[PDB]
């Protein structure tokens, strides 16, 4: 499968990886397990104004949207940089709610990369906004028969406002160039105007509500968690691990690195985590690739025959089932995990080829100064069989 | 460089009246750290998706690994070239009587575990092979506190480094039959077996072949043998102290590593992707969404291991073009004597002598270099009988009054005589001409 | 390499002073309305600790929300109100016949009200008493306002000297960021001015201390972190060309 | 012009660390050397010879002995003179000189265009101007067009240093040749043969 | 521009160090080929070759 043909040549072939395939899939969230509040800020009496909107800490919480499923349907869930699939397999250190109630029309402009008085004057999400916004239709609650003239919104504002930031004013407007000393006029303008959410309206002049979830994930503890249930703990075999929304592919074992307090992942000199801080033992497990590089598979050739010799390279013959985790392959691998013919080199652990303390020119140069040659065992003693052997090269 | 302004004679000569034994040393890469790369431990990792999107994105990387794989025999078949040279394995000639040559720290003791001689020793210890040469096990790899090491990382990244097939021992055992040939046969065992010859004739016939015959050696034995080891130890002395031996091997060690980890830290480009953290990625997209950027990752991940291939490829071939000089070097130094100027040192080459060292090949060029200049006045074509005559293996220079056909690199005045000068034309048609002799 | 907003090396930074000459004739109280513009690098030197507060605004009153910080003996208070300040806001330390501290006194606004927000951190008790000697102590501080955010960063050692801040390199670690979405180009220091016994005028009188003010630019620099996540040191590019170099 | 758009678009050629005049005289020693020492100075010190000397010996070192040079001594000498007039006529006329050293330079300057002319190119991009691409999108759209321009010209880049690399792989390999004809055409009389002509 | 192609990754610096290569190979090839002495020896005024 490496070198992609049926037929395979005399000679030693570095093999990529196909032992091992995770059967278990290992999730440790912590103990929060606490429903968060989605009726004291999703089913709130009344939001902030857009001018004035609001925003609240989350705190400890599970976050399962699936409490809210009959209690109104999400018009707008559009989601950036999380899927909403991932939704319910994440940890959020840090989660904002940012709550406020618009026009129907107006929804549209709750993105990143939007211009209307809303956008411009009111709210103006980021352009590396990474949360999500939800928004439904609230003519049922931010409606009175009369028109409910709360929720104002900034019509008129010397400058577009900056991203996440507020602005209460209360100031007065200048159109033109003609003082108005902070009283009305004809020229003068209150930068303010009320919505007026009568109920039979146009679904566009409606009310909506709009929640900017905001969350960050950093290396903080985790503070909102998903509905995702934590399984038992795997500590010597590769698995699928999800820690807190940290999903990965490894072993874990027994570490004894040291982190800060705060501190839930470590990570290595590329972008990957080498060590995670379980939540909920607190324990460091330190993370190995389930893959193990440098396996190399040494044959005389398929239409010479099927017997090969692995050679594992800088590993120990006795760990060699412990560094390739021969428990989870098959077992005719097994067959080349451990055996009698286990030659160690310098180069690494040979399994399969018989050594022998004979010097023969190279046939298959292995490395370490050892070569393989797929030698005539039938004449040498009594009744025996075409093998393969493995000796140190004569020079 | 210094002004040299130096004065053309037409009728003046200047003939070396005294050498020096040199030993010039050079250093010479043999070959290259030879890695292999696994397609989706680098690329993905460990991940099932991710594996089938570089599935369904192309086969690259058979193509990379074989480029790679190339170059790896490569390595090996520079190796073979350069060390194996001949096979028969000539074990170190007891019989140490070279005729005051001493050849003690460049032929290898049995005293220490490893057969690798002194000046091999100290170029070992130069070169400081600080990524590959040591020995590290997946269980060093495995257990660890402090911090993860850059092996560590290239090994859980697909970057494995394959050990060359000649052991160092064994590479040293090849030089000390090359050695052992060169201090008993010279060159005869380039060709066919070792003819054995006593040290001190074949340096006189190694001189016979630079010109200066053979009336200099033994002549002058117990000085050519004390210069050569005064040379021997100076430059011993010197790659002791200076820290030379790290030369183009230590660049070639140091580029080779530098490599590795400029592709270890390339991990974390992003490539346009939202991050180069890809378990970041997975943990947070849906597939569909998470495909375009795993396939920006993927993408310039292959673009960097394609990058990493095709300079590895222009730096094996310029491993090639050296050890094929090595090569070069060693069967026509080593084997023979180089008539080529310069080839094999400064002065008039006498032989070489390879040297183990990391990833590379050490000569120890011994050359002739004569000095102590002396000015005299040269005529060619003596006229005699009304006949010109021409030195044969001469030059025609004169002392006051007193004429001699001299050698040309090595004052060694002698009378005018019929056997050793030839005579051809008539005299008087020849331009500077006269006899007062013979 | 890390293009931001940043003080670069060797910066113009106003050395502003607090204190009182001979036998309390020249008293040097200073708060000018200093300008935000892309953040601050704020650095203290003292030996009580008298530069307790900061305002953050752009028009200073209750015409637009203001910020303001109090680093008092119980807390420290962020409180992002409609601060309609006074002229010259200061905090004035009352000092108790029981050598204990009551500084409450409130020199720093009129009033405040139709605000935001609050917030109290890190229970934590620190004397502003009179210690004989040197600036004991230097305070650093970098204000930030991004994306909405407003970001302090502090990094706090006691160091001996004579004066005039002394040379070396600091990183500042993140404090604490506040939602607060507010507009901010102007600040003035709050700093205490001591009253009680000192002398039987019961007038003003302060204690030596000292406060700097950098200001941050966009420049592009070169960080070195550790295993822990600090940065341990940092190259400005644009500083020289040894520094560009690098 | 070409080279003000390449030195605007941060392609800089730096000049040699070796001037023109230096390489003349490194080519005056040499020749002071090869008509006064002959090969001599290329193992040690200059050791002087009439010219008319040292090509008797360049004679023998042919199979040709030196009986034949001063016998013909004369003529030999305005052979030569006519030789090299030849070459100090054909060259003046036949752009010989041009050969492979002005193949080099127009390759290299034709890298260097061809490397700012790809600035022009789109790359999938909505057009190559990039401050048309930063002047009509807002930072998060303009990141998929602006990213498709650095892959393109970093593309662009990384194809010029590989042929780079490669183009001085093959001038290193006409080095090292000039280097070994230095050492052995000039600085003595090399036996290989159609080596030094 | 130049945050996206800091972000983006760190080819520049290997592009730089192949051509700071290919530069100081230049220096070194014109070493090799023309100086390859250490002593300038001016013209021979004495002309009668
Ligand atoms: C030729 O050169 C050698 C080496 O320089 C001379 O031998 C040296 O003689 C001096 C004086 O006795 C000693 O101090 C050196 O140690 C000797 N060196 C060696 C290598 O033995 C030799 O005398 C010279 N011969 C002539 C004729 O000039
Ligand atoms: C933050 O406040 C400052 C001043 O309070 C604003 O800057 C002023 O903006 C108006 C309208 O554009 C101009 O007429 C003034 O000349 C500006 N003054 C100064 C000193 O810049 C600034 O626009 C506000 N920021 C935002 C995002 O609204
Ligand atoms: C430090 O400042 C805080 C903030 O004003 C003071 O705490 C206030 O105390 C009053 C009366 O005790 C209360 O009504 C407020 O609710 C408190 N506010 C907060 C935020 O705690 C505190 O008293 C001050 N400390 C001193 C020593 O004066
Ligand atoms: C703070 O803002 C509120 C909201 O506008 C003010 O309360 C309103 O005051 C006006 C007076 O012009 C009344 O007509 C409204 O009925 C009030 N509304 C509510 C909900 O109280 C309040 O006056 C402001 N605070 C101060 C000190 O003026
Ligand atoms: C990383 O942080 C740890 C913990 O703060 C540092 O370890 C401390 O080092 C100091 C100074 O040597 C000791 O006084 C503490 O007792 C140590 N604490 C622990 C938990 O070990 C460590 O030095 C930091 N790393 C670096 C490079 O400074
Ligand atoms: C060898 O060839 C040379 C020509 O290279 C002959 O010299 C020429 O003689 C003719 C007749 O006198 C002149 O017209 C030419 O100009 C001469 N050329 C040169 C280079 O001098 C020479 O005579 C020939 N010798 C023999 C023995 O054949
Ligand atoms: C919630 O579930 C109950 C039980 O069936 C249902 O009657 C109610 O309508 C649901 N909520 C909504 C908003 O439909
Ligand atoms: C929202 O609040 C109202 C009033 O308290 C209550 O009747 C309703 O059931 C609440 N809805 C949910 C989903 O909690
Ligand atoms: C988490 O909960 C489990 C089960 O109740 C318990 O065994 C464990 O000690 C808890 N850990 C923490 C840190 O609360
Ligand atoms: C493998 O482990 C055994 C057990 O400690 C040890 O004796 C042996 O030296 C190891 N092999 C190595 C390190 O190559
Ligand atoms: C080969 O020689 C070694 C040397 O002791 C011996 O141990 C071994 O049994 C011999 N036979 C083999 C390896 O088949
Ligand atoms: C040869 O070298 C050895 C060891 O360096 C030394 O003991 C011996 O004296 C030397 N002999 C000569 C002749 O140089
Ligand atoms: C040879 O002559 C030159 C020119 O006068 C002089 O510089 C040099 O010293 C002389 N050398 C000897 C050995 O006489
Ligand atoms: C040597 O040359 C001289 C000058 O021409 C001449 O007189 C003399 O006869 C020549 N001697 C011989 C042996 O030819
Ligand atoms: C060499 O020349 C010197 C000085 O002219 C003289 O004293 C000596 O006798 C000459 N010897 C010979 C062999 O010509
Ligand atoms: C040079 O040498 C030639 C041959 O001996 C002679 O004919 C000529 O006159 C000499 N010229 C001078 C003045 O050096
Ligand atoms: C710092 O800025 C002030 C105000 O512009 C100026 O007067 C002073 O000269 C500056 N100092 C330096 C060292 O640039």
């Amino acid at each position: 499968c490496t070198l992609k043909s049926f037929t395979v040549e005399k000679g030693i072939y570095q093999t990529s990886n196909f032992r091992v395939q995770p059967t278990d899939s290992i999730v440790r969230f912590p103990n929060i397990t606490n429903l968060c509040p989605f009726g004291e800020v999703f089913n709130a009496t009344t939001f902030a104004s857009v001018y004035a909107w609001n925003r609240k800490r989350i705190s400890n919480c599970v976050a399962d949207y699936s409490v809210l499923y009959n209690s109104t349907s999400f018009s707008t869930f559009k989601c950036y940089g999380v899927s909403p699939t991932k939704l319910n397999d994440l940890c959020f250190t840090n989660v904002y709610a940012d709550s406020f109630v618009v026009r129907g029309d107006e929804v549209r402009q709750i993105a990143p990369g939007q211009t209307g008085k809303i956008a411009d004057y009111n709210y103006k999400l980021p352009d590396d906004f990474t949360g999500c916004v939800i928004a439904w239709n609230s003519n049922n609650l931010d409606s009175k028969v009369g028109g409910n003239y709360n929720y104002l919104y900034r019509l008129f504002r010397k400058s577009n406002l900056k991203p996440f930031e507020r602005d209460i004013s209360t100031e007065i407007y200048q159109a033109g160039s003609t003082p108005c000393n902070g009283v009305e006029g004809f020229n003068c303008y209150f930068p303010l105007k009320s919505y007026g959410f009568h109920p039979t309206n146009g679904v566009g002049y409606q009310p909506y509500r709009v929640v900017v979830l905001s969350f960050e994930l950093l290396n903080a503890p985790a503070t909102v968690c998903g509905p995702k249930k934590s399984t038992n703990l795997i500590k010597n075999k590769c698995v699928n691990f999800n820690f807190n929304g940290l999903t990965g592919t490894g072993v874990l074992t027994e570490s004894n690195k040291k982190f800060l307090p705060f501190q839930q992942f470590g990570r290595d000199i590329a972008d990957t985590t080498d060590a995670v801080r379980d939540p909920q033992t607190l324990e460091i497990l330190d993370i190995t690739p389930c893959s193990f590089g440098g396996v190399s598979v040494i044959t005389p050739g398929t239409n010479a025959s099927n017997q090969v010799a692995v050679l594992y390279q800088d590993v120990n013959c006795t760990e060699v089932p412990v560094a390739i985790h021969a428990d989870q392959l098959t077992p005719t691998w097994r067959v080349y995990s451990t055996g009698s013919n286990v030659f160690q080199t310098r180069a690494g652990c040979l399994i399969g080829a018989e050594h022998v303390n004979n010097s023969y020119e190279c046939d298959i140069p292995i490395g370490a100064g050892i070569c393989a040659s797929y030698q005539t065992q039938t004449n040498s003693r009594s009744v025996a069989s075409q093998s393969i052997i493995a000796y140190t090269m004569s020079l | 460089g210094a002004e040299n302004s130096v004065a053309y004679s037409n009728n003046s000569i200047a003939i070396p009246t005294n050498f020096t034994i040199s030993v010039t040393t050079e250093i010479l890469p043999v070959s290259m750290t030879k890695t292999s790369v696994d397609c989706t431990m680098y690329i993905c990792g460990d991940s099932t998706e991710c594996s089938n999107l570089l599935l369904q994105y192309g086969s690259f990387c058979t193509q990379l690994n074989r480029a790679l794989t190339g170059i790896a025999v490569e390595q090996d078949k520079n190796t073979q070239e350069v060390f194996a040279q001949v096979k028969q394995i000539y074990k170190t000639p007891q019989i140490k009587d070279f005729g005051g040559f001493n050849f003690s720290q460049i032929l290898p003791d049995p005293s220490k575990p490893s057969k690798r001689s002194f000046i091999e020793d100290l170029l070992f210890n130069k070169v400081t092979l600080a990524d590959a040469g040591f020995i590290k096990q997946y269980g060093d790899c495995l257990g660890d506190i402090a911090a993860r090491d850059l092996i560590c990382a290239q090994k859980f990244n697909g970057l494995t480094v394959l050990p060359p097939l000649l052991t160092d021992e064994m590479i040293a055992q090849y030089t000390s039959a090359l050695l052992a040939g060169t201090i008993t046969s010279g060159w005869t065992f380039g060709a066919g077996a070792a003819l054995q010859i006593p040290f001190a004739m074949q340096m006189a016939y190694r001189f016979n072949g630079i010109g200066v015959t053979q009336n200099v050696l033994y002549e002058n034995q117990k000085l050519i043998a004390n210069q050569f080891n005064s040379a021997i130890g100076k430059i011993q002395d010197s790659l002791s102290s200076t820290a030379s031996a790290l030369g183009k091997l230590q660049d070639v060690v140091n580029q080779n590593a530098q490599a590795l980890n400029t592709l270890v830290k390339q991990l974390s480009s992003n490539f346009g992707a939202i991050s180069s953290v890809l378990n970041d990625i997975l943990s947070r997209l849906d597939p569909p969404e998470a495909e375009v950027q795993i396939d920006r990752l993927i993408t310039g991940r292959l673009q960097s291991l394609q990058t990493y291939v095709t300079q590895q490829l222009i730096r094996a071939a310029e491993i090639r073009a050296s050890a094929n000089l090595a090569a070069t070097k060693m069967s026509e130094c080593v084997l023979g004597q180089s008539k080529r100027v310069d080839f094999c040192g400064k002065g008039y080459h006498l032989m070489s002598f390879p040297q183990s060292a990391p990833h590379g090949v050490v000569f120890l060029h011994v050359t002739y270099v004569p000095a102590q200049e002396k000015n005299f006045t040269t005529a060619p074509a003596i006229c005699h009988d009304g006949k010109a005559h021409f030195p044969r293996e001469g030059v025609f220079v004169s002392n006051g009054t007193h004429w001699f056909v001299t050698q040309r690199n090595f004052y060694e005045p002698q009378i005018i005589t019929t056997d050793n000068t030839f005579v051809s034309g008539n005299c008087d048609v020849v331009i500077g001409i006269v006899n007062n002799t013979v | 390499l890390s293009q931001g907003y940043f003080l670069p090396f060797y910066s113009n930074i106003s050395w502003y002073y607090a204190l009182t000459k001979t036998n309390g004739a020249e008293k040097r109280v200073d708060n000018p309305i200093l300008d935000f513009k892309d953040g601050i690098y704020f650095a203290a030197t003292e030996k009580s600790n008298i530069v307790r507060g900061w305002i953050f605004g752009t028009t200073l009153d209750n015409t637009s929300q203001s910020l303001l910080i109090v680093n008092n003996a119980t807390n420290v208070i962020i409180k992002v109100c409609n601060f309609q300040f006074c002229y010259d806001p200061y905090l004035s330390g009352y000092f108790h016949n029981n050598k204990t501290w009551s500084t409450r006194e409130f020199a720093v606004y009129s009033s405040y009200a139709n605000c935001t927000f609050e917030y109290v951190s890190k229970p934590f008790m620190l004397d502003i008493s009179g210690k004989s000697g040197l600036f004991d102590t230097l305070r650093e501080f970098v204000f930030r306002n991004v994306d909405g955010y407003f970001k302090i960063y502090s990094k706090y050692s006691p160091v001996n000297v004579n004066s005039n801040l002394p040379s070396g390199f600091s990183a500042l670690e993140p404090l604490v960021e506040l939602p607060a979405g507010i507009n901010i180009t102007r600040f003035r220091t709050l700093l205490t001015i001591h009253r009680g016994d000192p002398m039987p005028n019961n007038g003003w009188t302060v204690f030596s201390a000292a406060y700097y003010v950098g200001y941050l630019a966009p420049r592009t620099f070169m960080l070195k972190y550790n295993e822990n996540g600090t940065i341990t040191d940092a190259v400005d590019c644009s500083l020289d060309p040894l520094s560009e170099a690098k």
